[PDB]
């Protein structure tokens, strides 16, 4: 019950009305061939249309799904903001502020200002910071350009004091056919490893999640050496403006054992070295202890040797067409996540998706730890096994591409 | 006795009333010359902003300041 | 400036010795018309109700006047695409039976 | 036999006073895509001597109480129409025309003594004044938003200039009435800019603000022509027609002018007691 | 609240919540159906009714700090008016009400 058959239906009213009415005609030019052939566009459109409201299947379907996702997930996303605080600007004397003062970023920033101000006799004023568009952009260190001006506010500002608060972006079907196998929480007191793992990834602006449980002692094959009952998770977010929510949600869905790096393990950074320190529960108990680790940052390096092809491709397509599947927006591969082992197959593989008809006659890949130079001509392989300790990034400008 | 506006009795009753009252109105938003004074400035692109010091009179015949001009040469 | 499927004394499709459906064109279509429509009943027409002849409220019930028949059988005529105008109607009733005579102009 | 609903509603500082159909009313509307404010002209008969105490005696146009403590309704008071049909006792209402009295007359002497009065829209802006200082580098679509916000209306804008920077835009305003001439000045005359019932309209000449509502007109009282700039109808009283809206026509007599079309200017001309209920038409081509 | 009338398929256009709002009514076999539209947008359609239960279901749509609808009872267009009323709650009245539901 999932393929429709048409091949047969012209028949099915060609014979209809030949044992309805009489035995005549049926043919091509006479009358009776309009009413036969239009008897049976509409059937076909029946039969198609009655199918494809079927599915419902998690995957082929579209908006629909919505509902697929809230029977379980109580929400997919969220459409909001970078809205920012604790801003001050470089100004002069008596200056009149005033709203939509358009502050950019070089990497495309187009912040508003929030709140009118004056400037002050000291020159230095503090200003409010709201972004233009609604996904999720960061402000560098410093501050790095002013639009709107009045010749006596010199510029903007960026200090370590302010804040930054992250926000969702939108949503995308083919994306939510991907974390709905992972954002599946589970209805007794919220005890399980998939449940744990299943309510962190719900959180905002967490990309991935690792979860791993013992149930022997002494050590596990999944990394990690130390305690004998740990409950090791790897949460990899952007960061936690709730900063004890990203730590609450992890308590709420937790019973066991909360150790630090697997309890002593080395070379991966937690996030501190007393404890998560959650504020309080609700059952009147004053019990605090949550550890969890971010991955060790790695970087990427993406090089290949592609033909000419069959159409004029241009060579920065190439480059925007991994930074995808790093991203893991494209459907079908969830993208790059913590343990996540870099392989040239699936990469090359997968370029083919979006701009066919070119021959790839080599590609090869390798990376090193970020904030460091690039390797040697020689030091690209085919994989990189990947230890689930950390995860490993792609930016534009790693890419390399010749058209030899 | 406030009058809620410059408006005039005797107005309405002609044509010619009403001319001259849209007359006045016309003319007094045409702006040609009036003295100000500098609020800031600097020197090296010849740009200052100017603050008007004449103001504008009410039907409580009460002073509402004028508006600051950015940039003026 | 009408057309129609001939049908026969029997309101079928009929098909002639070829099998052809034929495309009745003027005058006949307009005798087919409004046969069919003198004969199509109220409160059988969906999509457009009030409708038709009162045959079972006018006609076949016990009535007074009989006025009331000639001006629906007169309405049913009419809404005929190509009538113009209606010239005898005569409603005999002698006998059993109910005689209807008419006689219909149209622009051809 | 449907029944024609006409009420016209009055904000006393004790509460509302609602004078209905029964009566005798006439009122006169005129609505248009410019900066200069919509009038409506009422004819009153009938009116007993409390109400005319009641009523008369508050368009005083002087100043009370100095002190002023608050605005708007301490100085004008503020009339609502509403005009429809009935049927069956099934209403269709609409609300046509908000505004502030102005101007007061007599018409006709006894025995039945008539009032004429006039209404302007948005009028209380012509005493109050502006507190908030203006923008001085921005776009246009800041510079509308801060005026809207002064004068307190909800406001859309949609035009082809959203992204174009006015340096010194609204220094020399005296009163929040001329923030919608300063608004219509700078991209005339591609650039309308209205305010109709409660809401700032600033958009291109040529766009219909709400493309999914396109009302079919296929029964006119006037018959459609050719008008120099567009086409000019006129039909009985349809509350879907609304300034800046679209009409798609369909004519039986003019056939040659059949297309669709946006709304430029509008006239009522509705009684209780007299012919008139109508509505009239003025088009320009849809873009 | 939002006026009605007891009419099997109507639409209705007002100004909710400092936005435009658009919602036809009609009626389905059995149950009614309603298709929402915001400022010239559509946001869902063909959304069953039902006593409570808000007409916007999926999270994205119904606000990021927008408002909802709910109906009293189940939908019947010959009760529109009479003993039944659709009432429009704003972001924080529905924000309380969706988190007392549970």
């Amino acid at each position: 019950v999932a393929d429709t058959a048409d091949v047969l239906s012209d028949v099915e009213a060609e014979f209809r009305a030949a044992l309805g009415a009489n035995i005549n005609l049926a043919a091509s030019t006479p009358q009776g061939s309009l009413v036969a052939a239009e008897a049976i566009a509409r059937s076909s459109v029946m039969r198609n249309e009655a199918r494809i409201a079927n599915t419902i299947n998690p995957n082929v379907s579209f908006g629909t799904f919505l509902d697929a996702i809230c029977a379980l997930m109580g929400i997919e996303r969220g459409s909001d903001l970078s809205t920012f605080g604790y801003g001050v600007q470089v100004t002069g004397r008596s200056q009149t502020r005033i709203s939509t003062g358009s502050r950019v970023q070089t990497p495309a920033g187009a912040i508003f200002t929030v709140m009118s101000d004056v400037t002050i006799p000291a020159g230095g004023v503090a200003t409010i910071d709201i972004k233009s568009q609604e996904y999720g952009n960061i402000p560098l260190p410093v501050g790095n350009l002013i639009i709107i001006d009045g010749t006596i506010g010199w510029s903007g500002a960026k200090v370590i004091a302010s804040t930054r608060v992250d926000p969702g972006s939108r949503q995308m079907s083919d994306a939510e056919l991907k974390n709905a196998r992972v954002n599946r929480l589970a209805i007794q007191g919220r005890n399980s490893t998939m449940a744990i793992k299943a309510y962190v990834s719900a959180v905002p602006n967490v990309t991935s999640v690792n979860v791993i449980e013992n149930n022997t002692g002494a050590v596990q094959v999944v990394n990690g050496v130390s305690f004998t009952l740990p409950y090791a998770v790897w949460v990899c977010v952007a960061g936690n403006p709730d900063k004890q929510a990203v730590a609450d949600a992890l308590w709420a869905a937790h019973n066991g054992g909360t150790p630090w790096d697997y309890g002593a393990t080395n070379n991966g950074v937690p996030v501190d070295g007393p404890n998560g320190v959650p504020v309080r529960d609700p059952a009147s108990g004053r019990k605090y202890v949550v550890k969890w680790t971010t991955p060790i940052m790695y970087d990427g390096y993406v090089n290949v040797t592609v033909q000419q092809g069959s159409s004029s491709v241009a060579p920065e397509a190439i480059q925007n067409a991994v930074v995808n599947y790093a991203q893991g927006k494209v459907e079908g591969e969830e993208g790059l996540v913590v343990g996540a082992s870099l392989s040239a197959f699936e990469v090359a593989g997968a370029i083919a998706r979006e701009i066919p008809g070119i021959y790839i006659k080599l590609c090869q890949v390798a990376c090193v730890a970020a904030g460091s130079p690039a390797p040697a001509p020689g030091d690209f392989t085919s994989e990189y096994v990947m230890s689930a300790f950390g995860q490993a990034t792609i930016s534009v400008g790693n890419v390399r591409v010749t058209f030899v | 006795n406030i009058s809620l506006t410059s408006a005039k009795a005797p107005d309405r009753t002609r044509l010619i009333a009403a001319l001259d009252a849209r007359s006045r109105r016309d003319a007094l938003d045409f702006e040609v010359m009036i003295p100000a004074q500098v609020v800031q400035y600097d020197r090296a692109e010849n740009i200052a902003t100017i603050q008007p010091l004449i103001t504008w009179v009410d039907t409580e015949h009460n002073a509402v300041q004028r508006h600051q001009l950015v940039d003026i040469p | 400036s009408t057309s129609t499927i001939r049908t026969g004394t029997n309101n079928d499709i009929l098909l002639d010795d070829n099998g052809n459906m034929v495309i009745l064109r003027d005058v006949e279509a307009c005798a087919q018309d409004v046969r069919a429509a003198m004969l199509m009943r109220t409160g059988e027409n969906i999509f457009d109700v009030n409708s038709g002849v009162g045959y079972f409220e006018y006609i076949f019930s016990p009535q007074k006047s009989y006025d009331d028949a000639r001006k629906s059988i007169a309405d049913a005529i009419l809404s005929s695409p190509d009538v113009t105008g209606i010239e005898q109607l005569d409603i005999d009733i002698t006998g059993e039976v109910f005689g209807v005579d008419a006689k219909v102009i149209t622009i051809h | 036999m449907k029944k024609r609903i006409l009420r016209v509603t009055f904000n006393m500082p004790y509460g509302p006073e609602v004078i209905r159909e029964d009566l005798d009313v006439r009122v006169r509307i005129m609505k248009a895509a410019l900066r200069i404010q919509n009038r409506a002209t009422m004819e009153i008969f009938g009116l007993t001597t409390q109400l005319r105490e009641s009523l008369l005696s508050q368009f005083t146009a002087w100043k009370h109480r100095q002190r002023q403590v608050g605005r708007e309704d301490e100085l004008m008071i503020k009339v609502s129409v509403e005009a429809g049909y009935s049927d069956q006792g099934r209403e269709q209402v609409s609300r046509v025309f908000v505004g502030e009295v102005a101007i007061v007359d007599i018409i006709s002497p006894p025995p039945d003594i008539g009032i004429r009065i006039q209404c302007y829209t948005r009028q209380i802006d012509r005493t109050k004044t502006i507190r908030n200082m203006p923008p001085a580098n921005t776009t246009f679509v800041k510079f509308v938003e801060w005026g809207a916000n002064e004068m307190g209306l909800n406001f859309i804008c949609d035009t082809s200039y959203n992204d174009q920077v006015l340096k010194n835009p609204g220094r020399s305003i005296t009163v929040a009435s001329a923030i919608l001439a300063s608004i219509q000045d700078m991209y005339m005359p591609d650039v309308a800019a209205f305010v109709d019932d409660d809401i700032l309209i600033v958009k291109d000449r040529d766009k219909v603000i709400r493309p999914d509502e396109v009302t079919n007109v296929n029964s006119f009282v006037g018959i459609p022509s050719w008008s120099e700039w567009g086409v000019e109808f006129q039909c009985l009283f349809e509350p879907s027609i609304r300034v800046a809206g679209g009409v798609a026509v369909e004519s039986l007599m003019n056939p040659s002018v059949n297309g669709n079309y946006v709304i430029t200017a509008l006239e009522y001309d509705l009684a209780s007691r007299d012919r008139p209920f109508y509505i009239k038409v003025m088009g320009s081509p849809a873009a | 609240k939002i006026p009605l009338t007891a009419v099997p398929n109507q639409a209705i256009s007002f100004n909710a919540g400092s936005s435009y709002w658009k919602i036809r009514l009609y009626q389905n076999m059995d149950m009614m159906n309603a298709d929402i539209s915001r400022d010239g947008v559509i946001v869902c359609h063909g959304v069953r009714c039902f006593g409570g239960i808000p007409l916007l279901q999926y999270s994205h749509q119904y606000r990021p700090d927008y408002g909802n609808f709910v109906f009293d009872r189940d939908a019947d267009w010959t009760l529109f008016g009479d003993g039944i009323n659709l009432f429009y709650l704003d972001g924080a009245e529905f924000a309380e009400y969706q988190a007392l539901a549970t």
